[PDB]
Order: C-alpha cells, then structure tokens, then sequence
C-alpha cells in the first residue's frame, strides 16, 4: 500500500506520434454509405501521445490526469492490463471507480477505496507447474460505502506469459459526459515493432456507467510475476493521450461500420 | 434560437406558453429557410429561362437555318448544327468552316 | 368541404374555377395508432424477495435494502394478492411503475398491526417517531401481510426489537441503533405469538422509499410494451425514440449498440426494435399534392382528382405516372395536349 | 361582485353578468379596496378609458398559496382540477386578503375545492362531480380506500394562519371586446358629431 | 433547359406532425401558401422551358428507309431504336456522363426524356 | 403571433412596456411581408426587363 | 466590471406592501402618484426592513405620501402641491367634502 | 429591435440569459440584412451578366465581323467596331454608314 | 437646456463688426459645462449692469 | 502600442491595435466614432 516497488525504475515520459488512433463510434446512430461530420472528444491525428511500458528493469504505473477523456492503447501478450482506477483525489475521501479484471469476471465497483501508491496484481512461483494465479491484491487495501457494483459473465482469461509478437491488442476510449461514463473498446491483431502502427481502428462502446462523479486522475493497472516489492514484469507497452473536442469526417461503408476518418 | 431543433421535443417538454415561444423560433427560422430556397430558385430559374431562350435561338439559327451571327454557333463560318438531347438541357454540335 | 370543386373554389378564393389543373391541397396520411416497443420487463431487483423474506431485521435496525440499476415492477405485487393490506401515500403503484428514481430503498421490518397504521407521511406514533418516519414528500407505498403463521412463536418471538423510547424524534429516512438509556431501556422486544389478537399479530411491512436526486435515475418502473405493427402508418415509440411513419422490415443491419439510424441529412430513416433484434426502415406516410383537373365553371362541373406521388389508397380508378387518378377515364388513344398533367400525360374534357 | 359578503366556492363558482350599465373604475382607486390588482391581458388603469361588450366576473375565494396557480398556461392543483383559465386568457386578476372576515374559528366550510381529478378540466368549465378519485385498479365503490380519495375538500381558514393560508377573495375579470355592441361603457358624456 | 421541379409542402416542412405548430404557422397568414405558389410557378416555367426549346415543329419527321448521308456518317448522331431508351450513340454519353422524407416532392417534367429525344 | 393585428387594440389594452411585445411581432411579420413583396417585384421586374 | 458617469440614489421610506409597485410598468398609488420610475428605467431597486427603527409607537408622521392625484406624476419629480383631489364634477374649492 | 446594437454593452449589463434575448434580435436582424444584400447583389449580378453577354456578342458581331443586326451595333449600317477597355466593362466604337 | 435633470450649457464667442441686429453666418456652439442641478426651470431673467 | 490588445479605457471596452492618432479632439470630446458609430479613437483618462 505504502511500499514502493524495488525493481521499478523511474523514466522520463517519452512521446510518440499517433496516426488515426482515437476514432470510435460516438453515439447510437447508424450510418451507412455516407460521409458524416461530427465534433466530440477525439485524439487528433499525428498528435503526441506518451509512451509507458513494463519490462523485467523499467516499470511504469504513473498517475495521469483524466480531464474530459483520454485514449488508451496497449500491446499485450499475457493480458498485463488488469484494469483502471478512476477518481478525483484517488483516495477514500471521495467516491472512486474501480474497473478490474481478475481473469474470471470484469468487476466494476464505485466505492471509497483505500489507495495504494503503486497498485498491481501479483502472481507467484511459476517454474514447473506454470501456475499464473492471483495472490496479492494491491489495487486497493479496503473498500467501503459502495454505491455501485457490476460483475460481468464468467470467462476464462489467459494469464500465461508469451514470447515473440504481441498476441493481444487492446485499445480503449474513456470519457465522462453529463455524468455518464463511456467505454469504447477495440481488439485487432497488429504487427508492430515500436511506437504505434499506421492503420485505422473504429472503437465500439461496451457499457454505459451512469455514475455521475468527477474524475481528475487515473491509473492503469498492471500485473507482476516472479518464479511485494521484489516482483518483475513481462514485456509489454502502452500509450496514453488526451481527447479534445475535435471534428472528424467519418466515412461509413455499406455494412454501416466506419471505414476511415479524417481529422478536420 | 430554439432550445432544440426537434419539434416534438419542445412540444412535449415546455409549458404551453413556453412551448409557443420556442416553437415560434423554429417556425420563423424554417419559414425563412423555405423563403430563401424559393428566392434562390426564382433567380436561378430565370437563369435557366435565359439559357432556354438561347437554346431555342440556336435551334432556329444554328440547327434549322444558317447563322450569319458571328461566333453565335461557335468559331468558324457556320453551316448547320446537329442537336443532341442531354439531361436537363441540350447540346448543339455546330458544323463550322 | 362539399366536394373537390368547392375545395378548388376555396383554394383559389374565387367563385369561378377556370379550365385547367390546379393544386388544391396536400394529400397526407396521418398515423392510425400509437405503437409502443420497449425492452423486456426482465432485469428486476429482488423487491419481491424482500416482501416475501422469511425473517427481517429488528425494527430499530430496520433493513435498508438498496434497489438500484434495475426495473421495479410493483403491479406484480399489486396483482399477486399475496398481501393482507396495501396502502399507498401520494402515488399509486402504477404511477410508480411509470417513474424513474435515482435510488429506491426498501425499508423492511415486522411490526404489530396496531403499529402499521402509524406508518404514513408526516405522522406520529411508536414506529413513526421512535423508529422510522416517512417524509412529508414521501411518494412511495407501504405494503403489509399477516405473518402470524410464520414470524410468531409460542411464548413470544424475541428476534424482533423496536425503539419505544428516545430522547428526541428521528427525522425521515433516519436509523438510530444506539442503546443509550432513555430511566428506560429504549430497546424492547416484540411479543409475537400465534395466539395474539389481530392488533398484535406480526405484519411484514415494506416501506418503499423512492428518492430521486440530480444523479442519473437508475431504477425505473415497468413501461408496458405493445405488439409491433408493420406496413401501416403509425406513431411509434421505441425505447427512448419516437416518430411517425410506415415501419417495414429492411435489409439494414445495425450494430448491437446502435438502436436507430440517420440519413445523409441527419434524419431518422430506420430503427431497431428494442425487444427483438430486427431492423425496420421508416417509409414516410403517404403524402403528395392534390391536383384537381376541371373545365371552366361555365363549361362543366366534372372533376378529376389526382393524388400525386401516391398509389390509390384513400378512396373510374386509374393509375398514372403522376399518381392515382380518380374520376377520369384512361384512354389509350393519344390526343393533342389540352390540360397538361405531367410525365407525358394530359387530360381533356371530351365526349 | 367585489363588495359581496360571501363569494361562491372555487369548486362551483358563480359567474356574474355586467351588461347595460355604466362601469366606473375610478372608484376602485378613490376608495382603497383592492390589495392586489393586476391585469395580465389589459392595463389596470385602462379599464375606465376602454370599455367592453360583455363583462363576466368570476368571484370565488381560495387559499393564499393557491392563487399563483391561477393564470393562463399554468399547471397546478387549481388550474388542472377545479378552476382553469385559457392559455390565451385576456383579463384582470383581482385579489385581496379576507382573513379578517372570511376566517371562522377553525375553518370556513363554505369554500370547497377539487383536490383530485381524473383528467384536466377545460377552462371556463364547472364540474360538480364528487365521484371518488381512482388512481389504482381496485374499484372505489363510492368510498375512500387504496388509491381512492374523496375529491371535494374544504379550505382551512383560520384568523391566526400565516399569509400563505389566509383566505384571499379572488375575482377574475374576463371580457368580450368588439365582437358585439357595447352596452357597458364609462360615464363619458357624449359630444356633437362632426 | 430544365431545372429540377420541386414542390415543397410548407406545412409538413415547417411543422412536422404538430397541430399547435400548424396553428402558430397559420398566424403568419399567406407566407405558407405564397411560397407554395412561387414554387408551383417555377415548376410551370420549367415545363415552358422544355416545350419552348425542344418543340420547334408540330410534326414528327422521319427519314426514308433509303439513307443517303452525302458521305457523312450519321449513325452516331442519330438515335438507335435498338436501345431501350431512344437516344443516339452520342446522347448515350450525354445521359451517362451527367446524372424526400420531409415533404419535398420532386415533380416529373411534362415531356419525358423520350419525348424530347423525339423532338 | 400577435394577439391582434390592430395596433390600437394592443395599445388600448396592454401597458406601454407590454404592448411592445406584440407590436414587435407585427413589425417583424409586416417587414417580412414587405421583403417577400419587394423581392418578388424585383425578380419579376428583371424578367419583365 | 462596468462603471457609470453620474449615479443618482433616491432614498425614501414606504409602507411594507407598497414595495412591489416600485419598478418600470407598475401601477399603484406609489408609481402613479408620489414616486414614479421611468418606463425605460435602468437601475436597481433596493429595500430592507426598518420596522425596528422607523416604527414609532402608534405612527411616524415624518413620512408622508400622495394618496390622491388628478394625473400621473412624472418620474423622479417632486410635486409639493396640496390642491384638494377632485373625484367628482363639483369643484372642491380647496376644501374637503 | 434590440436595446443596443453594441454586443459588449449588452453583455456587460444584462444577466447571461437576459443578454441572449437582445443579442438574438441583433443576430436575426443582421441575418435579414445579409439576405437582402446578397439577394440584391445576386439580382444585380444577373443584370451585369446580361450586359456581359451582350458585350461578348458585340465583340464577335460588331468588332470581329460585320453585323447585319439592326441597331445592335448602333445607328447606321455597321462596318466594324473598335473595342476600348473601361473600368468594370468595355466600350465599343462602332463605325457605321 | 435641461433634460432628465441634466442642465447643459453651450457657449461660443466670436468678434464681429456689426451695427445692429445679428450677423448672417453659421456658428457651431461648443459645450462649456454640465450641471447636475436637478431642478425645474420654468422662468429666467438676464443679468445686466 | 503597435499590438492588437484588449483595452478598457474609462469604461469603454474593445479589442484593437493601439496607435497614436493625429486626429485632434476638442477638450470636451472624448471618444471619437466612425461612420458605423463604432469607436474609432479613444483618449487615455490618466495621461491625456
């Protein structure tokens, strides 16, 4: 909770360029074989985003401002992204949102959480009998005054570490408008060396959380493993950028999905 | 200037005296919108009527007879024109010397 | 309103109608009925398993059961006939089924029958003042059922306590479990026994506290959906969207999160049924110009009625390229145009 | 109309006809009577300078906090149920405080109102039906009960109540203008025709 | 020659399915009807443009079955009856190269494309 | 949108600050009527020219 | 944020129920007779309760008002005329009756 | 119809919701002003376009060739015309017999 | 002049050569002071030596 | 001066480039206006 990691190394927030990232289906409107113009929170094209990554000597779990909305993109192998913490002060003094993945269900709760300076989820002693099972829970020490609880349907998440190319690609849009939290997700396999690949993806909404709280800070949750400050991290990388009230031209195909977007 | 552009949205929300005020803004704006459409169609219609008079004059002077008007049927000493129908208009193929 | 000739005279503002074709009105089909299509009545909260709960918390500790982010259908409990007495204050169960509230708190506890009459907005008594009070703006209901056969035992059932004394009065929606001595111990036990008289027999009392705040409303009552009607001009209300038109099954496919479509001009051209997964296009209800073809009043009163851009719906019934023409005979012989209609079709008054 | 001792109820109110007479509205300003005098459709001062054909005065008494619900376009327990003015209402609203007279001991039961109504009562219509208001599916059978409330309730009028509960005599002045010959006009002596 | 004939319903356009809106529109008087009369007059003038231009003769003229073009090749400029619509090989390129729900009605022209092709 | 097209009706009924509301509606509407008349006369005059 | 050239404060005392008549367009014995605001009035109306001070035993005769006036007093003008108000056609001749 | 034409004065005086009421009148009126200007300029543009088409016809018929059109190239039997540039137009010197 | 309780003075002084009456010509007077006198002016007299 | 700035001069608020004016106002004259009645030139109330 108050203990900081040992293998974690502090590094400067390097920046990278994004191409079309940040495009998502804004609302419930269906459009097909048309070119539509709309202004909402998007990530500008060729904008500067910030590069954080995790590896066995560099580990990144920074606190980043949420503002109106942010764009998240992660290249994963073991599904190292375990969730997000959203709050104003990131403490039990206010009402905070916890979205966590325990590899069984998606747990979304709004409570007063006891904040840890560097939250994560640990797994122990792999070697033979590959293990990969959760033990230590650092995402919160305790939770009280819960106003909201959501548990998704049972699923099997693969936590095993992998080598070579990235076997998972997860992109998200998080924004808060009129007291309604929006989550837009996309998963598509990519071929990437470093930075961000050039290509289009239209993120689609998952759920709508009518929570109605103010989020000024957030963190992205990660998992740590070793064959609780002495753990290590598997190779993965993720990027964070800020959404702005930008106007896009959304070109829709015959099926209704967005083919491409043009930043005004 | 209305609260919302959807007519049923204001009508189903505001009180009768308040809905009349905000709907009146939609009515005035949409009425002027159609009035501007009509005005533009009246002026452009006169432009099409002018080009229609030109096309009929070219059917008489270029197609039917021989044109003594200089460069009315195109460059060169005009002989005859072959009319060809076109969508929302007509094309004149002018045979000139 | 006499005949289409009088509609021509009134449109022209003249007693004499000249020979020709004149547009006298605008044909339109109004919606026949209102169609309501809403999502399934599922996703309920356990409000029936509170009322039907076997054992409750003590009255001083009255159980605050949070009802949030769900549907709350109280016409089932109203129509179940599973209650001995049901009393609402300010709003009926069906009206509550028509309202959304931010948080609904089911206040469950068991009290004596003579104590049940004490639970009403802004009243006084043993339960009202010393245990749980209903606010003056209380919009909910209170439902009770005679549990003497279950919640009472021989020699008294001491599992239920109540606050008889307090140094002051509790405010609405306030719970105080303190054992501080009032000198009297404020916490007393019920004497629930199968042989008690009606006034003292246990009743299972659920007070529905409906609290609506500036936060988004999570709990909504059931909104009864109706059957879906197609190929007819109707005024439809599908979830949160409404409109007027003719609903037909289309080839369009909306993504699972897209409930309605738009056109190039941002007009709603199609909808997705909230209950079943299917896409219906919106064809506007039949409309078009009303053209009256009639010779001069001095010539004849014969009238031919042309409904443009529509087939023969409302109603010498013939169809033209301009639309359904009624009152004029179609003649295959080609004549010199007298009264121009359109699309290469002209009408004339002949023998 | 205005100086009468006891007005009719707002549940069922008497409409008084003023016709074929001389309407002098300067007496209302010479002798101080009206506590609240406001004209929404006309000017309170121009009633004397401008005269009308058919004048209809609706006289009644209601609770103080019930007065604001009477106006064109408004919704409330008064406007929706017992007494409604049209949305285009053109006229004058007159009220003054009768707490010193109409208030009797614990209450004055001569002035009733409709607390419950199954629908919205149209303007300038009088519904005397006392049928039990049924908000639920259980039949009322003419008695009160679950979702069954007796709609005809009395105003509580006491001399010690606050200004919100004190009885206010309310006279709504409606008129018909230039749709008929004008029999009611002020005391303006006619002059010679040029 | 021709411009799209448009008849706009000023009641449905301004006031969609609303009686109270329609009453507020009637308070403006002839603004609704007058705009409909202007659009009607435009549509009539467009049919005048079509007839005053394309129709210069009262008869239909045809060549004899023996075709002597004086050495010219008229097969491209003359209509081909084999085509579903009567048009020349050049007019095929003319019509090929050059191409609602709210109460806007598109009025058909008085003379169809085939008729102006026969002129 | 005004209560009465007659200006003397609005003036003789409503107070001066209250009469400007309906008179403004008559001015805007009658102005638009002049805009339609003059515009129609100018366009038709060009056609007559 | 906005400042003005000449600021004129009018200080006076009225009966409690008479405050509502002080505003542009109001009608009453206040606006019409003793103290009137212009129809184009641009300013602020400020009042507070002095019952704890200005009220004296049975009455305070230092604060007078014009209950009767034959016409409408011009805004922000003081007329000290004591001429007897004539409600009828008979001249009052400077005496009550 | 607004209280004042200056936007900043209305914004610096009235409450935010009240300032929009007077600014709405300014916007609506200036919309009508642009509609009258644009419509008048478009109709006058058509007038200049007509005289422009005449000038082009006179460059072909009068300047370049010999015109048989009666009184089109001026009084007398036309021979040839000499064009002369002029501000926003063109002048034709027609040599006539 | 006195308007809305604002008394305004406009003064001009130009030397002339004149026998009687007034010279014929244009003069544009300029304001001198602005006096918030706040009184009614119905009569006046001219001071002399 | 010589920059576009937002000025508030003796209560007159506006946005413009401030340059020295050759126009001479009479001593009583303060804010000069152009053909459109907008503020053409100003006078600094502190240093004239």
């Amino acid at each position: 909770q108050c203990v900081n990691l040992t293998t974690r190394t502090q590094l400067p927030p390097a920046y990278t360029n994004s191409f079309t990232r940040g495009v998502y289906y804004p609302d419930k409107v269906f459009r097909s074989s048309v070119l539509h113009s709309t202004q909402d929170l998007f990530l500008p094209f060729f904008s500067n985003v910030t590069w954080f990554h995790a590896i066995h000597k560099r580990f990144d779990n920074p606190v980043l401002p949420f503002n109106d909305g942010v764009y998240f993109a992660s290249t994963e192998k073991s599904n190292i992204i375990r969730g997000w913490i959203f709050g104003t002060t990131l403490d039990s003094k206010t009402q905070s949102l916890l979205i966590v993945n325990n590899a069984t269900n998606v747990v979304i709760k709004v409570c007063e959480f006891q904040f840890c300076n560097d939250p994560f989820l640990g797994v122990y002693y792999h070697k033979n009998n590959k293990s990969w099972m959760e033990s230590e829970f650092r995402v919160y020490s305790s939770a009280n005054n819960c106003t909201f609880e959501y548990v998704s349907q049972p699923f099997l998440m693969d936590l095993e570490g992998k080598q070579g190319n990235f076997k998972n690609l997860r992109e998200f849009v998080f924004k808060n408008i009129d007291g309604y939290f929006k989550i837009y997700s996309k998963h598509t396999p990519i071929n990437l060396v470093r930075d961000l690949p050039q290509g289009f993806s239209a993120l689609e909404p998952l759920v709508d959380l009518p929570i109605g709280i103010n989020i000024t800070r957030f963190q992205t949750l990660l998992a740590l493993h070793r064959s609780s400050s002495g753990w290590t991290a598997g190779a993965a990388a993720y990027y964070v950028g800020y959404l702005q009230p930008r106007t896009f031209l959304l070109k829709y195909n015959e099926n209704g999905t967005i083919t491409d977007a043009v930043d005004c | 200037g209305a609260i919302s552009s959807v007519l049923n949205d204001i009508l189903s929300r505001l009180d009768p005296p308040e809905a009349e005020v905000q709907i009146d803004r939609l009515i005035t704006g949409r009425l002027q919108s159609l009035q501007t459409y009509v005005t533009q169609q009246l002026i452009r219609a006169a432009e099409i009527r002018a080009s229609a008079n030109l096309a009929a004059t070219k059917m008489s002077e270029c197609v039917l007879g021989q044109s003594k008007r200089v460069d009315f049927c195109g460059k060169g000493y005009h002989l005859m024109s072959f009319p060809q129908s076109a969508p929302h208009g007509v094309v004149f193929l002018h045979v000139t010397y | 309103a006499l005949d289409p000739l009088s509609e021509t005279k009134c449109t022209l503002k003249s007693f004499t109608v000249e020979k020709g074709i004149y547009q006298t009105s605008n044909f339109r089909v109004q919606p026949t009925e209102s169609i309501v299509r809403f999502p399934n009545i599922t996703n309920l909260c356990p409000f029936g398993e509170v009322f039907n709960a076997t054992r409750f918390a003590s009255v001083y500790a009255w159980n605050r059961k949070r009802i949030s982010n769900c549907v709350a259908d109280y016409s089932v409990l109203y129509n179940s006939a599973s209650f001995s007495t049901f009393k609402c204050y300010g709003v009926s169960p069906t009206k509550l089924n028509d309202l959304c509230f931010t948080n609904v708190y089911a206040d469950s506890f068991v009290i004596r029958g003579d104590e049940v009459r004490q639970i009403a907005p802004g009243q006084t008594g043993k339960i009202a003042d010393y245990n749980y009070k209903l606010p003056d703006d209380f919009t909910g209901c209170v439902i009770a059922w005679n549990s003497n056969n279950l919640d009472s035992k021989v020699g008294g059932n001491y599992n239920y306590l109540y606050r008889l004394f307090r140094k002051s009065n509790l405010k609405p929606f306030e719970r105080d479990i303190s054992t501080e001595i009032y000198c009297y111990f404020p916490l007393q036990s019920y004497g629930f026994q199968p042989t008690n008289g009606v006034g003292y027999q246990p009743y299972r009392v659920v007070v529905l506290s409906f609290e609506l705040l500036h936060a988004p409303a999570t709990v909504c009552g059931p909104k009864k959906s109706t059957n879906l009607v197609k190929n007819k001009c109707v005024n439809f209300n599908f979830n949160g969207l409404t409109g007027t038109g003719v609903l037909t099954e289309s080839n369009k496919k909306f993504l699972p999160f897209q409930q309605f479509g738009r056109d190039i001009a941002d007009t709603t051209d199609a909808v997705r049924d909230p209950q079943t997964l299917e896409i219906l296009d919106i064809t506007p209800c039949s409309f078009g110009g009303v053209s009256v073809i009639t010779p001069g009043t001095n010539t004849s009163n014969q009238v031919a009625v042309l409904y443009q851009d529509v087939n023969c719906t409302e109603v010498n019934v013939f169809q033209t390229r301009a639309g359904c023409l009624i009152g004029a005979e179609h003649v295959n012989n080609s004549y010199e145009c007298d009264i121009p209609i359109g699309a290469g079709i002209c009408a004339s008054y002949q023998t | 109309v205005f100086n009468a001792t006891r007005f009719a109820s707002v549940y069922a109110w008497n409409r008084k006809r003023i016709s074929n007479c001389v309407a002098d509205y300067s007496v209302l300003y010479n002798s101080a009577s009206f506590s609240t005098f406001k004209c929404y459709g006309v000017s309170p001062t121009k009633l004397n300078d401008l005269c009308f054909t058919n004048v209809y005065a609706d006289s009644f008494v209601i609770r103080g906090d019930e007065v604001r619900q009477i106006a064109p376009g408004q919704t409330g327990k008064i406007a929706d149920y017992n007494y409604k003015l049209p949305d285009d209402f053109t006229g004058c609203v007159i009220a003054w405080n009768s707490n010193n007279l109409d208030s009797k001991v614990g209450g004055n039961y001569n002035y009733l109102y409709r607390l419950f109504r199954k629908s919205n009562l149209k303007p300038f219509e009088r519904d005397i039906s006392t049928e039990i208001y049924q908000a639920g599916s259980t039949p009322c059978n003419g008695v009160e009960g679950f979702n069954c409330y007796f709609p005809l309730q009395s105003y509580g009028f006491q001399p010690t109540n606050g200004v919100g509960y004190q009885p206010y005599r309310v006279v709504v002045l409606s008129f018909e203008l230039l749709h008929a010959p004008a029999t009611v006009c002020g005391p303006k002596k006619s002059t010679n025709l040029v | 020659v021709s411009m799209t004939k448009t008849s706009v319903d000023c009641t449905m356009y301004i006031c969609g399915d609303s009686t109270e809106c329609s009453n507020l529109l009637l308070q403006y008087g002839s603004f609704c009807t007058q705009l409909n009369r202007a659009l009607t007059g435009i549509a009539v003038e467009q049919d005048k443009n079509t007839q005053e231009v394309f129709a210069q003769v009262k008869q239909i003229y045809k060549t004899p079955p023996i075709k002597d073009f004086g050495g010219f090749n008229f097969s491209q400029i003359l209509p081909d009856p084999s085509k579903p619509s009567k048009r020349s090989f050049i007019e095929d390129l003319l019509f090929n190269k050059v191409t609602k729900f709210n109460g806007l009605t598109v009025l058909p022209p008085l003379l169809t494309d085939e008729m102006i092709a026969q002129y």
